[PDB]
């Protein structure tokens, strides 16, 4: 049995990035993709697969209220170091069964936006990334 | 799995494990042609195995590195180059496989190709067999 | 003053070993002398104080030698002969170190040190250890070294004098290894003892030197503990296990004190942040061969329930999510699971035909 | 905390190009892109990355009121020199926390528009570019 | 200071093609595109560029009132000669600062439309081209 | 957090002043004149920082 | 890093650092065989290293140039061509690495391929070694 | 309220008891000399020490 | 933040005190200095109030 009230609304999400709460978050994605290899055998018609490896992808979207990403990155990329980050996302809808809390680790951002504005339009920032591992803290 | 090259008690462990490794083996077959029957063949002996490795020596402590405490890239390059120069007989082993044998270094090439100061290399090894001289 | 350009040359000894970077490897030595009368921190041979007796110099040199790594640091507390050991112990309570040794100690001094170690380890929850000669300690914090004569170079050392070398040996080996079967190149010969003798001594919880496989090495890395209960299993008899546990304790305490105590409000989100940090440290230990691959950190549910019951809150009406996220007032309850690895020391061969 | 008033509106942007104020600017973009190399290890299922380099990209859009770009370029490209320019962007919304001033340096343009008109349509100019370095003058 | 009245409207454009005024013109485009080569240096993270060459592109659109393009081309393409043309475009908005007149030279058209009609639709012609050089006669 | 007229204190003050509180509606008492006095009440909640931690480890 | 080619006190520094560089090294392994055993191998000495370089000589001052004051492209071409022709012994070095040795030039090719008047080149160098001369015993 | 307490304890692994149920109440009538009257047993460990061993079993 | 366990780098030494004595002093309502975790820091951030009523409370 399912109720309509049990579907989680995205307005109840929360994000922590490097231990600091991000109140201007708009959306958050994180997904793990598996790589497959096709197996074909002479004399048989059907085709099968085996797993090879996996990779992580995601992105963040923020309202533009400050220069958070520039301070987070700084000169670390320019100086040749390799910075990595930890993100924690929580989804707690009062009408659902419970909360869902995930930690995304070893994050590497894909680009940095310095300026993107237009007359008569409100500002937003988009930040894709890749990661390698995750942990579950609360399971619904 | 781990990769080691060792000369007596002096041991070196590779900091970044390569993407793949392959072992090549062959055997010799002698062919003759006999009138009105055709070609025939006989066994002639086995050849020495060969193995090639491609990876890089990192200039900083990466997340994917095998361990911490490895030397600088050019320190590794100098050590392996000295081993190749003197013609030492070394022991090459990959853990969790059947690869554990005495080898000799045939080639060593290294390069830099980006802004990270990492050194990419290619190492060619050949199996070594000692000859037994009988006495009486 | 600016002078002519020049070349400045200084000479140094070539040591193959490299000094260990961890908090372990800090050795504390207590030696009684009538001249120095203070504390000194010795990082290398060149900074040993002058006008210190050559005998104490030889003890310091013995301690400075390591197995695979040299000791990180040395703490030498110089005491007057009339002065009491209790003053040195009281001073040392504040400092941090791994192992304590006293090359010259009377039975009263040895029992005082033993009682101090027991009290510090069990009551005050401070993880420290001592290496002593011919002391039945029956505790994980005491290492009992019983070998009467050690001949190095041309001179003979007593059982108490070699404890500096033993402490340096234990502090110089990495935690991925164990001290068992470590051989000493310096030692030339030792008094003869039969195999049954060595086995009986080891069963009693003594650390001894034996001659085996054409060398001189130590028999087995065990501490003084002999009687085992349900609480303290056989795993607490090994030096490596106890050392690993103390490292874990110290590191987690350092992280908690540095980053969270008094700086962060006590809410559920901050508890999650702390859990993530502790799990990160445990994974760092997992990548090294110190512990097993799968470890967990969690909120302690039963402890929170007991605390809420004690405060008098009605737990029947609230749900499990509300129990987990309830306010606790400056107190945090956590639990974790780990498994600690051990070095290989026996071989069992099953041969077929 | 976040207020809806703190989101920066693009109407409050300003642009300086080669030292001269551009009153007819419509939008401004500037972004740094990072290059990654995939790392695959035999015997391990996961996939990791390392940074290789970076590059800068952006673009400008103006209302067509004069021949600014032709004067700026002139005959420099035709004769064979290598003209480079400096741009300064400012975003100062009165309702936000503060200002944001960035200098984008070593700019090379991608093309030049001579004529682009149609009956019943108001004119506009679009001009993409690439750059190498940037400086932050005012941070928020 | 900029005014809304200073934006040039495309209804005020004019075109001359081979010295004859074209009253049925709908739109005109002409643009120069620069070719770049990426410069990468070992040991440095940043990527730079140098110019290599340039090319010219454009197009014309007309109302279909006569067969102007066929008469302009004729048999010159069929006979194997290489015909080239000159075009002059003017933009003179009364509310703007001034006029802008450009001469586009050495034009080679891309195709020829013979018939393109449909029931219930008014006819139009589109003609892309390429060119090599240009001159400015009036600068605004 | 809440802020609200204090009904009980105002009622007690009106009783002390000797007015006839019988046959009076709740709204009448709430809006009754009280001279130059004002009675209010509120409710808030404050947190404390981390100061004690228990970590039980099973080996 | 920097790249230098020096003949005695006559030093030349490359204006544009290449996109990559690589050192090639080999050792001579003799092959034999034994009846009923198969192939065997022995060590036969080390070979001389080699390196190949690819870049261009700028015709104008660029923002990515290593330094200002370098000569014209065809002056650089003439210098290197003269060195290759006479068979000089040179010293080749790349700073911040372990590459510092004596070389001899094996090949030199140059070309023009766009409208900038830059000269692209490829240079092949081979390591050089000296043998000690015997001395009469006292 | 004493000093701030930061204690890390090491102990051995303990068995996991079976999960509880939200339904099902059992009433047992026993006969023993002491520990008279009603008793409530939620967890298996908590049995009155006064009772006999057979009743405990 | 709170001043619990804040370390003083300028202080170099203090008179010797035992754990039991420090705990009793904190229980009596004193703010003291202590040696802990290789430094000298404030033991606890309590004031001198020791007698608690029904409405006052521990907070």
């Amino acid at each position: 049995n399912m109720e309509a009230r049990n579907v989680m609304s995205g307005t109840w999400g929360e994000l922590w990035l490097d231990g600091n709460k991000v109140a201007e978050v708009k959306k958050f994605q994180a997904k793990m993709e598996f790589t497959k290899e096709d197996i074909i055998i002479a004399g048989q018609m059907g085709t099968d697969t085996k797993y090879m490896g996996y990779k992580g992808k995601g992105s963040i979207t923020l309202y533009h209220v400050s220069s958070r990403m520039h301070k987070l990155i700084g000169e670390k990329i320019k100086r040749g170091s390799e910075p990595r980050f930890v993100a924690i996302s929580k989804l707690n809808d009062p009408d659902s069964y419970g909360a869902e809390r995930i930690a995304v680790k070893n994050i590497a951002f894909d680009d940095l936006t310095l300026a993107d504005w237009e007359v008569g339009v409100k500002g937003e920032i988009e930040a894709p990334f890749t990661f390698t591992e995750y942990d579950f803290l609360d399971i619904i | 799995m781990e990769m080691w090259l060792r000369q007596a008690e002096d041991r070196f462990r590779f900091p970044v494990f390569p993407s793949s490794f392959s072992i090549n083996g062959k055997a010799a077959v002698n062919s003759s042609s006999i009138l009105k029957i055709g070609e025939i063949a006989t066994f002639g002996g086995v050849a020495l195995k060969s193995i090639s490795i491609s990876s890089f020596f990192p200039n900083k402590d990466y997340t994917f590195c095998d361990y911490t405490g490895f030397p600088s890239p050019y320190d590794c390059v100098n050590k392996i180059e000295k081993w190749m120069k003197e013609g030492f007989i070394l022991r090459f082993t990959i853990t969790e496989t059947n690869i554990n044998m005495e080898v000799i270094i045939e080639g060593f090439s290294y390069e830099e190709r980006d802004g990270t100061r990492d050194v990419y290399f290619t190492l060619d090894l050949k199996e070594y067999k000692r000859i037994k001289i009988p006495k009486v | 003053a600016i002078g002519l350009p020049s070349i400045n040359i200084s000479f140094k000894e070539l040591a193959t070993t490299v000094k260990e970077r961890s908090a372990r490897g800090i050795i504390a030595m207590v030696l009684k002398d009538a001249k120095a009368l203070g504390l000194n921190e010795i990082h290398e041979k060149e900074d040993i104080p002058v006008d210190l007796s050559a005998e104490n110099k030889e003890y310091i040199n013995l301690a400075l030698m390591g197995n695979v790594n040299t000791p990180n640091k040395l703490l030498v507390y110089v005491i007057e002969g009339e002065a009491d050991i209790q003053t040195a112990l009281d001073f040392l309570e504040t400092k941090e170190f791994n192992y304590l040794c006293m090359p010259k100690a009377v039975e009263a001094d040895k029992t005082a040190i033993k009682n101090w170690i027991i009290k510090l380890r069990d009551i005050d929850k401070v993880k420290v250890k001592a290496v002593l000669g011919k002391v039945v300690g029956n505790h994980e914090g005491i290492i009992n070294f019983t070998t009467e004569d050690v001949l190095v170079g041309e001179k003979k050392y007593s059982v108490d004098e070699f404890t500096s070398r033993v402490a340096g040996l234990i502090a110089g080996t990495p935690l991925s290894q164990s001290v068992t079967y470590t051989k000493l190149s310096d030692v030339v010969d030792i008094p003869k003892m039969t195999k049954v003798d060595a086995e009986s001594r080891v069963n009693k919880g003594e650390l001894i030197l034996i001659k085996e496989a054409g060398a001189i090495r130590i028999a087995r890395g065990v501490n003084s503990l002999t009687e085992l209960t349900a609480e303290k299993g056989e795993m607490f008899q090994k030096i490596k296990i106890v050392d690993t546990l103390d490292i874990i304790h110290s590191d987690i305490r350092k992280v908690i004190i540095d980053d969270y105590i008094g700086k962060v409000t006590n809410s559920y989100d901050n508890k999650c942040l702390l859990i993530v940090a502790i799990k990160s440290y445990l994974e760092e230990l997992e990548k090294s061969a110190l512990i097993e691959s799968d470890s967990t950190v969690e909120i302690d549910f039963e402890a929170q329930k007991s605390y809420l019951k004690s405060k008098g809150v009605d737990l029947s009406y609230m749900t499990l999510q509300e129990i987990k996220e309830a306010n606790t007032g400056s107190k945090v309850f956590l639990k974790a699971k780990i498994k600690v690895l051990d070095a290989m020391e026996d071989i069992d061969l099953s041969i077929e035909i």
